C-alpha cells in the first residue's frame, strides 16, 4: 500500500524484502539502506523480482523496469530503464522523497541480530521514529528465535499424572516451566491437526514431566507438540503519548475529605491532574502501588 | 379484445365456466395478473373435446354414406351436433370425403387454452375416475400417441410422426411437433427428459444419457452408445461432465414447494440462497450535480434508475416465473405459411457450418457453466481443446443429443424496477458446438445493412438516421408503432422457439443432411429450450421458453418477433370482411391468402413472394430482437387490411398465454418526431450542420444513476475512470439539443465533472511526484465537439 | 434536495448494513431489502423518513457493530 | 547496419515463438489439472451412487434405458422439503414421518434458511413469526 | 535526433508505468479502507440530512438507548428499547408515555 517512510515520515510505496518487518521506505532511503547493506531485495506494489518465463533475480541494481514490468539484465525488453540508479530506487513519489542521515543508525538496527549489549543501547538513545523501529524489529527477532526450537513427542504413560517427554534428536529443548506453552500435532496419517494446548514442568525423580492441559485429550504416542508462534502487529500508537501542561485539572474532579490516610499525596494528585503523563519514582515499599488506589480515592 | 368481449363471457357464464361476477375483477382476462383465468377456460375443455369426437362420427357419417363437404366450425354448435348440409355433394357410399383442413387448425389454439384432453390422463377417459398409475419406468409414449391421434384427429389428412426423427423436412417436424405438444400434456412429467442408461468404462459402471424424450419432438436414441469403454478423451470427459445424468443420479431428491416447477434433485446437501447488494454511492458526483442546480424537488429530471437489493428468496422466485410457460398448440396451417414468409425475411443473408478455426469468441474470460465454472473459464475450454477435438464433438452433436445444465445467474445492474434479473449461464458444451453451427449466419446478420433486423448497425455516425430511413420505406400513409412483448423470454412457446431454431437452420441446406440437421435442432432443445437448470445448487426442469444465454439468443427473438408480427398481419387480413374491401387487388390478395393457408399443402412460392412484398410496402419493420417499430400504412390498417395493434394484443393473447396491455404500445402519428422509444432511446430531429437528421436521446435519469451508482467500489474514485464518464458523456451528448434545459445541462455537467476530474487527478499525479505528465490529451474531453463529431456520418 | 437527497441516504445505510454482514440473518436482510426498496420507490418525502428511521434503527440496535460515539465525533 | 535490424527482428520473433512455446505448453500443464478434477468429480459421483436401487429400477427396464427424472426419485436414500411458509409445512410433512414419491420418509434433521438446527416442536403456528423461513427439511428413506 | 527520439520513446513508458502503478495500488488501497470511509460517509449524509427523527435516534444511540429491534412503522406495534440510566430515562418517558 502506499505508506509513510520509517526515518523521514515522507511518502513511499516501497518497503524491504529482506527486513524481518517489511518497513516502508522513500525512494532516497531505500536507495541508502539497499546500496550499503547486503539487503537487496525491495517490494513495491508488485514485488521486484524479474518477470522472465523462469528468472530469479532479486538484486535492485541488477534490475530495469522494462516494458511493463521489472526483468533483469538479459531478459529485459530492449527498451530499459534502470531501477535502482540516479541516487534513487525509483518507486512511487519519487520526486517527492527527501529523508536525513540517520541512514547510519537505521543500518545498525536492521542488521543487528539483537546478541551483543550495545544494541539495545543505540535502540533506545536515537530519533523518536527509530525508537518504534528498533521496538518491532526487536520483538520481531524474539518470535522468530522460536522458530529455531526443537518439537517435542511422548515416549509413553505409565502415570497420567506425569508425561513421559521425548525431544526430537538434533535440536535444542526448550525450557520447562510456566512461561512456555505448547500445541500438538498427530501427524501419523490421519489428522495433522493440533490436539490442545498444553505446557509442561519437569519432576524430580528420573525422567518425566507433570503435565498440564486445556483439554483432556490423552496422546497415542505419535501425538506431539510444538512451541506456538505469535506474529508481532506494527508498532501503531507512539510509546508515549506526548505530554502537555494544562493549566488547571481538565476532565477529573476532586473529592470531599478523601481519607485520613491518603491526606498527604494530595500535591502530586494535583500535579498529575495538571499534565497530561505522569511519573512516580520510588524505592520499593514506600507508597507508589498504594498512591494508585489513594488517586483513585481522590478522583 | 377485453374492452369488447362479449360473447366470451356469455359462453363462460352459460356453461358454468364463472359465476357473471368473475368479470368484476379487475384484470380477469390477463394470464399473468390473473393466473385463475386458465382454470376457468379449462372448463370449456371437456365441452370442447365431445365436439372433437362428435366431428369424428360426422366423419364417419359423412365416409360411409358417400358425402363430399367441408366442415366449418359455424356448423357445429358447442354441444357438438352438425347442421349445415347446403354445399354437401353426395358421390357413391362408401368413398365420401370430408374436408377438415380448416376446422382443426382454426380450432388448435383453443385445444390447449381449454385443456381438452385432460380427460385422457384419467381412467376410462372418465372425469370423475381417478388418474391413469403409468408404469414410471416407460418414456415411449407412441402407441399412446397414435391412439390419441386416430380417437380426435382421424380425417386429419397428412402423416402424423410421434417421433420426429422420421419426419421428410422442417415443414413436417413443425407439424407433428405441434401434433406432439398436444399429446404431451396427458403423460406423466417424469417420463421426458433424459433417458439415462447403464454404461461400463474400464469396468466401472457409469450412468449416462443415451436419448431424450421431447414432449414436441418425442423419443431421440443416440446413434454412438459405447456400453464397453477402456479410456475417456477430453471429449468424451466434457460429454460425461456437462450431461446432467450423473448429477441427478449422485444427488439427493428434491421437493421444493416454492416453485411449481418440476424438481428434479439437490446436488448438495443445503441449499444455497443467493443475495444481491445494493449499489456504490458516488457521493462525490452526486455533490458536483447538486451543486449545479440538479435533483430539485418538481424537476423534470430525478434520480429513478438504482441498484435494487435482493434477499435470498429472489433467484428461485425468478425462476418461478416460468410458471407463465403453458404448453401451446399452434394453428399449423397459418404457422406453416408464416414460417414461409419469415424466410423469405432472412433471404438475404447467407449461413453454413463452419470449422473450429473459423470460430471468433468475443470475450473467453467468461462463465463455462455448470460444472465447469468449478475449474475455469471459457479460456481454459477453448485452450485445452485442439481444433481437432472440437470438430469432433461437433461432429458428435450431429448424430448424438447432449442433454446440458444451464446456470440461473442473478444479475448484478441498475434499472427501474425492483424486480430481480436472471441470465441462463448455458455449458460450454454447448455454446461451443451453437457457435460452430449458428456463428456464419449470425455474423452474416449483424453485418448487413439497410434489412428489418437491424443487428450489427451502430447508433453513431449517422446510424440512428439510417436505420429509421429505412424503416420509412415509401409507405403510403405512414404512421409509426411499437408494441411490447410481456415476459417475451418466460412465455414464448416451445413451438415458436422451435420455428426460429428451424428458420436459422434453413442456410444448412448443403453443409448438413436431414438427419444433422434435425439431431442439431434436438440438442437445441435439449440444452436451451427444456434443460436442467441450475438454481442454487439445486437441479430443476425448464418447463420451456427461450433461455437468455444461448449463441442464437437475439437472432432467434428476431425471428420470434418478425414471426409474430406476421401472424398479426395475416389475422387482420383475413378477419377483415372481404365485401367491405374495396380494393380489387386486396380482395384477391385475401382470397388467395385463405387458399394457400387453409387449401393448400404445398408452397405456393410466387403468392409467398407477393404477401412479403405487400407486407415490405405496407408494414416496414425494423427489428431488434424484441423491440420493433413499424412505419404502417394508416389507411390501410383503419380498413383492416394491416395488422394494428389489436391486432397484436389478439395474436399474443392466443398465441403467446400473456396480455399485452395498449398502456406499453405507443404509435407516432407525426414522423417529424420519430418512433416514441427503440432500444430505451428516444429520437429527436435535429438540424446538424445544414440538414435536419434523427438522434437517440437516453433517459436522463438513466445517465445521471449510472453516475450517481456503481456497481464497485472502485468506480467511487473518479480520478481513477475518466473512460467511464467520457463514454456516459457519448451516450448523453444528444441531450444538448433538447428543447428542456433541464436535459441539456446533464451533458454540460458530465463535461464539468470530467474537467474537474482532469484537474484534481493531474493535482495528485503532481502531488505523488513533482512533474506533471509530459503527454496529455484528455483536454478534448471537456470539448463537445469531441462528441459532436460522435453523431456526424463521416464515419 | 431532500426527497432525492433521502433516497442515497438509505442507498449508503443499505451498504453499510451489507458490510456489516446483516446478509447472513435472512430474516432481518429481507425486512432492510424492503424498507431500502419501498424507500427508493417513493413519492412521498414523510413515508421515506419513517422507513429510513426504521433502517436506520437496525444499524443502532447492533451494538458491537458500528461505534456511534467516534462516528458522530466526527461531525 | 543491414546485419544490424536484423537483429531486432531475431529477438522480436525469438521472444514472440517463446511466448508461443510457453502459451502452448502451460497451457498443456493446466489441462492434465482440469482432466484429473473430471476425473476424480466422476468418480466420486460414482461411488456416490445407491448401486442395489439402481441396478432394480435399470433391470426393469425393457431396453435398459430409464427417464432421468425417475432416477432420484426411485433410488435417492436422502430428500430435502425446502418449506416456504407453515402451511406448506403442515400440509406436506408434518409430524416425524410423512409420505411422498410413494414411499415413506422420517424426518432426521430440519434447518431454517439461516442453516441453524430446527426443532420439531419450534415450527407452530404461533412460533413461525419466530422462524426464518423456507425450513429445509432433511429426511431418509424408511 | 536520433538521441533526443530514444529519450522520449523511454520516458513514455515511464509515464505508462507511472500511471499503471499508481492506479494498481490506488485501487487495491480504495478496497483497503472500505468500511471505515463508508460509515463516515453514512454518518456525514445522516448529518446532512437534519431529520427531526433521525437525530433523536441517533441522539439517544450515543447516550446508550437503542432499540433491540427494528423501530416499526404500522400504528399500535411493539418498540423495545434499552434505557441504561435514569438520565435517558427522564427527558424520553413522561408519565407512560414514551418520546422516540
Ligand atoms: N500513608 C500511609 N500510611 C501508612 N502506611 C502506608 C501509607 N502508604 C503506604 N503504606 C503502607 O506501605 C506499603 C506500600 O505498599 P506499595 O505502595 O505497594 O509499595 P510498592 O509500590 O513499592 O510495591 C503498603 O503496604 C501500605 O501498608
Ligand atoms: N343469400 C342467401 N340467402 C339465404 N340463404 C342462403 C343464401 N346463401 C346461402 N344460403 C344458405 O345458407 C347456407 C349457409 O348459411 P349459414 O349461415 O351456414 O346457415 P346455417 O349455418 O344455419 O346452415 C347455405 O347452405 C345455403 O343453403
Ligand atoms: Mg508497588
Ligand atoms: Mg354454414
Ligand atoms: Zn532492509
Ligand atoms: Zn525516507
Ligand atoms: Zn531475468
Ligand atoms: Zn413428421
Ligand atoms: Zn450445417
Amino acid at each position: 500500500a502506499v505508506g509513510a517512510c520509517v526515518l523521514c515520515n515522507s511518502q513511499t510505496s516501497l518497503r524491504c524484502g529482506a527486513c524481518i518487518r517489511r518497513p516502508f521506505l522513500c525512494c532516497k532511503c531505500c536507495y541508502d539502506h539497499v546500496i550499503s547493506t547486503s539487503h537487496k531485495l525491495v517490494l513495491s506494489v508488485n514485488p521486484y523480482v524479474c518477470n522472465a518465463p523462469g528468472c530469479d533475480v532479486t538484486d535492485v541494481t541488477q534490475l530495469y523496469l522494462g516494458g511493463m514490468s521489472y526483468y533483469c539484465k538479459s531478459h529485459k525488453p530492449p527498451i530499459s530503464f534502470p531501477l535502482c540508479a540516479n541516487g534513487q530506487v525509483f518507486g512511487l513519489y519519487k520526486n517527492t522523497c527527501v529523508g536525513s542521515d540517520n541512514v547510519t543508525d537505521f543500518n545498525a538496527i536492521a542488521t543487528c541480530d539483537w546478541t551483543n549489549a550495545g544494541d539495545y543501547i543505540l535502540a533506545n538513545t536515537c530519533t523518536e521514529r527509530l525508537k518504534l523501529f528498533a521496538a518491532e524489529t526487536l520483538k520481531a527477532t524474539e518470535e522468530t528465535f522460536k522458530l529455531s526450537y526443537g518439537i517435542a513427542t511422548v515416549r509413553e504413560v505409565l502415570s497420567d499424572r506425569e508425561l513421559h517427554l521425548s525431544w526430537e534428536v538434533g535440536k535444542p529443548r526448550p525450557p520447562l516451566n510456566r512461561n512456555y506453552v505448547f500445541t500438538g500435532y498427530r501427524v501419523t496419517k490421519n489428522s495433522k491437526v493440533q490436539i490442545g494446548e498444553y505446557t509442561f514442568e519437569k519432576g524430580d525423580y528420573g525422567d518425566a514431566v507433570v503435565y498440564r492441559g486445556t483439554t483432556t485429550y490423552k496422546l497415542n504416542v505419535g501425538d506431539y507438540f510444538v512451541l506456538t508462534s505469535h506474529t508481532v502487529m506494527p508498532l501503531s500508537a507512539p510509546t508515549l503519548v506526548p505530554q502537555e501542561h494544562y493549566v488547571r485539572i481538565t476532565g477529573l474532579y476532586p473529592t470531599l475529605n478523601i481519607s485520613d490516610e491518603f491526606s498527604s499525596n494530595v500535591a502530586n494528585y494535583q500535579k498529575v491532574g495538571m499534565q497530561k503523563y505522569s511519573t512516580l519514582q520510588g524505592p520499593p515499599g514506600t507508597g507508589k502501588s498504594h498512591f494508585a488506589i489513594g488517586l483513585a480515592l481522590y478522583y | 379484445d377485453e374492452g369488447n368481449c362479449d360473447t366470451l363471457k356469455e359462453i363462460l357464464v352459460t356453461y358454468n365456466c364463472c359465476d357473471d361476477d368473475y368479470f368484476n375483477k379487475k384484470d380477469w382476462y390477463d394470464f399473468v395478473e390473473n393466473p385463475d383465468i386458465l382454470r376457468v377456460y379449462a372448463n370449456l375443455g371437456e365441452r370442447v373435446r365431445q365436439a372433437l369426437l362428435k366431428t369424428v362420427q360426422f366423419c364417419d357419417a359423412m365416409r360411409n354414406a358417400g358425402i363430399v363437404g367441408v366442415l366449418t366450425l359455424d356448423n357445429q354448435d358447442l354441444n357438438g351436433n352438425w347442421y349445415d348440409f347446403g354445399d354437401f355433394i353426395q358421390t357413391t357410399p362408401g368413398s365420401g370425403v370430408p374436408v377438415v383442413d380448416s376446422y382443426y387448425s382454426l380450432l388448435m389454439p383453443i385445444l390447449t387454452l381449454t385443456r381438452a384432453l385432460t380427460a385422457e390422463s384419467h381412467v376410462d377417459t372418465d372425469l370423475t375416475k381417478p388418474y391413469i398409475k403409468w408404469d414410471l419406468l416407460k418414456y415411449d409414449f407412441t402407441e399412446e400417441r397414435l391412439k390419441l391421434f386416430d380417437r380426435y384427429f382421424k380425417y386429419w389428412d397428412q402423416t402424423y410422426h410421434p417421433n420426429c426423427v422420421n419426419c421428410l423436412d422442417d415443414r413436417c417436424i413443425l407439424h407433428c411437433a405441434n401434433f406432439n405438444v398436444l399429446f404431451s400434456t396427458v403423460f406423466p412429467p417424469t417420463s421426458f427428459g433424459p433417458l439415462v442408461r447403464k454404461i461400463f468404462v474400464d469396468g466401472v459402471p457409469f450412468v449416462v444419457s443415451t436419448g431424450y424424450h421431447f414432449r414436441e419432438l418425442g423419443v431421440v436414441h443416440n446413434q454412438d452408445v459405447n456400453l464397453h469403454s477402456s479410456r475417456l478423451s477430453f471429449k468424451e470427459l466434457l460429454v460425461y461432465a456437462a450431461d446432467p445424468a450423473m448429477h441427478a443420479a449422485s444427488g439427493n431428491l428434491l421437493l421444493d414447494k416454492r416453485t411449481t416447477c418440476f424438481s428434479v434433485a439437490a446436488l448438495t446437501n443445503n441449499v444455497a440462497f443467493q443475495t444481491v447488494k445494493p449499489g456504490n454511492f458516488n457521493k462525490d458526483f452526486y455533490d458536483f450535480a447538486v451543486s449545479k442546480g440538479f435533483f430539485k424537488e418538481g424537476s423534470s429530471v430525478e434520480l429513478k434508475h438504482f441498484f435494487f437489493a435482493q434477499d435470498g428468496n429472489a433467484a428461485i422466485s425468478d425462476y418461478d416465473y416460468y410458471r407463465y410457460n403453458l404448453p401451446t398448440m399452434c394453428d399449423i396451417r397459418q404457422l406453416l405459411f408464416v414460417v414461409e414468409v419469415v424466410d423469405k425475411y432472412f433471404d438475404c443473408y447467407d449461413g453454413g457450418c463452419i470449422n473450429a478455426n473459423q470460430v471468433i469468441v468475443n470475450n473467453l474470460d467468461k462463465s463455462a457453466g455448470f460444472p465447469f465454472n468449478k475449474w475455469g473459464k471459457a479460456r481454459l475450454y477453448y485452450d485445452s481443446m485442439s481444433y481437432e477435438d472440437q470438430d469432433a464433438l461437433f461432429a458428435y452433436t450431429k448424430r448424438n443429443v447432449i442433454p446440458t445444465i444451464t446456470q440461473m445467474n442473478l444479475k448484478y445492474a441498475i434499472s427501474a424496477k425492483n424486480r430481480a434479473r436472471t441470465v441462463a449461464g448455458v455449458s460450454i458444451c454447448s455454446t461451443m458446438t451453437n457457435r460452430q453451427f449458428h456463428q456464419k449466419l449470425l455474423k452474416s446478420i449483424a453485418a448487413t445493412r439497410g434489412a428489418t433486423v437491424v443487428i450489427g448497425t451502430s447508433k453513431f455516425y449517422g446510424g440512428w438516421h439510417n436505420m429509421l430511413k429505412t424503416v420509412y420505406s415509401d409507405v403510403e400513409n405512414p404512421h409509426l408503432m411499437g408494441w411490447d412483448y410481456p415476459k417475451c423470454d418466460r412465455a414464448m412457446p416451445n413451438m415458436l422457439r422451435i420455428m426460429a431454431s428451424l428458420v436459422l437452420a434453413r442456410k444448412h441446406t448443403t453443409c448438413c443432411s436431414l438427419s444433422h440437421r434435425f439431431y442439431r435442432l434436438a440438442n437445441e432443445c435439449a440444452q436451451v429450450l427444456s434443460e436442467m437448470v441450475m438454481c442454487g445448487g439445486s437441479l430443476y426442469v425448464k418447463p420451456g421458453g427461450t433461455s437468455s444465454g444461448d449463441a442464437t439468443t437475439a437472432y432467434a427473438n428476431s425471428v420470434f418477433n418478425i414471426c409474430q408480427a406476421v401472424t398479426a398481419n395475416v389475422n387482420a387480413l383475413l378477419s377483415t370482411d372481404g365485401n367491405k374491401i374495396a380494393d380489387k387487388y386486396v380482395r384477391n390478395l385475401q382470397h388467395r391468402l385463405y387458399e394457400c393457408l387453409y387449401r393448400n399443402r404445398d408452397v405456393d412460392t410466387d403468392f409467398v413472394n407477393e404477401f412479403y412484398a405487400y407486407l415490405r410496402k405496407h408494414f416496414s419493420m425494423m427489428i431488434l430482437s424484441d423491440d420493433a417499430v413499424v412505419c404502417f400504412n394508416s389507411t390501410y390498417a383503419s380498413q383492416g387490411l394491416v395488422a394494428s395493434i389489436k391486432n397484436f394484443k389478439s395474436v399474443l393473447y392466443y398465441q403467446n398465454n400473456v396480455f399485452m396491455s395498449e398502456a406499453k404500445c405507443w404509435t407516432e402519428t407525426d414522423l417529424t418526431k420519430g418512433p416514441h422509444e427503440f432500444c430505451s432511446q428516444h429520437t429527436m430531429l435535429v438540424k446538424q450542420g445544414d440538414d435536419y437528421v434523427y438522434l437517440p436521446y437516453p433517459d436522463p435519469s438513466r445517465i445521471l444513476g449510472a453516475g450517481c451508482f456503481v456497481d464497485d467500489i472502485v468506480k467511487t474514485d473518479g480520478t481513477l475512470m475518466i473512460e467511464r464518464f467520457v463514454s456516459l458523456a457519448i451516450d448523453a451528448y444528444p441531450l444538448t439539443k433538447h428543447p428542456n434545459q433541464e436535459y441539456a445541462d446533464v451533458f454540460h455537467l458530465y463535461l464539468q465533472y470530467i474537467r474537474k476530474l482532469h484537474d484534481e487527478l493531474t493535482g495528485h499525479m503532481l502531488d505523488m511526484y513533482s512533474v506533471m505528465l509530459t503527454n496529455d490529451n484528455t483536454s478534448r474531453y471537456w470539448e463537445p465537439e469531441f462528441y459532436e463529431a460522435m453523431y456526424t456520418p463521416h464515419t | 434536495s431532500k426527497m432525492s437527497d433521502v433516497k442515497c441516504t438509505s442507498v449508503v445505510l443499505l451498504s453499510v448494513l451489507q458490510q456489516l454482514r446483516v446478509e447472513s440473518s435472512s430474516k432481518l436482510w429481507a425486512q432492510c431489502v424492503q424498507l431500502h426498496n419501498d424507500i427508493l420507490l417513493a413519492k412521498d418525502t414523510t413515508e421515506a423518513f419513517e422507513k429510513m428511521v426504521s433502517l436506520l434503527s437496525v444499524l443502532l440496535s447492533m451494538q458491537g457493530a458500528v461505534d456511534i460515539n467516534k462516528l458522530c465525533e466526527e461531525m | 547496419d543491414r546485419d544490424a535490424a536484423m537483429q531486432r527482428k531475431l529477438e522480436k520473433m525469438a521472444d514472440q515463438a517463446m511466448t508461443q512455446m510457453y502459451k502452448q505448453a502451460r497451457s498443456e500443464d493446466k489441462r492434465a489439472k482440469v482432466t484429473s478434477a473430471m476425473q476424480t468429480m466422476l468418480f466420486t459421483m460414482l461411488r456416490k451412487l445407491d448401486n442395489d436401487a439402481l441396478n432394480n429400477i435399470i433391470n426393469n427396464a425393457r431396453d435398459g434405458c430409464v427417464p432421468l427424472n425417475i432416477i432420484p426419485l426411485t433410488t435417492a436414500a436422502k430428500l430435502m422439503v425446502v418449506i416456504p411458509d407453515y402451511n406448506t409445512y403442515k400440509n406436506t410433512c408434518d409430524g416425524t414421518t410423512f409420505t411422498y414419491a410413494s414411499a415413506l420418509w422420517e424426518i432426521q434433521q430440519v434447518v431454517d434458511a439461516d442453516s441453524k438446527i430446527v426443532q420439531l416442536s419450534e415450527i407452530s403456528m404461533d412460533n413461525s413469526p419466530n422462524l426464518a423461513w423456507p425450513l429445509i427439511v432433511t429426511a431418509l428413506r424408511a
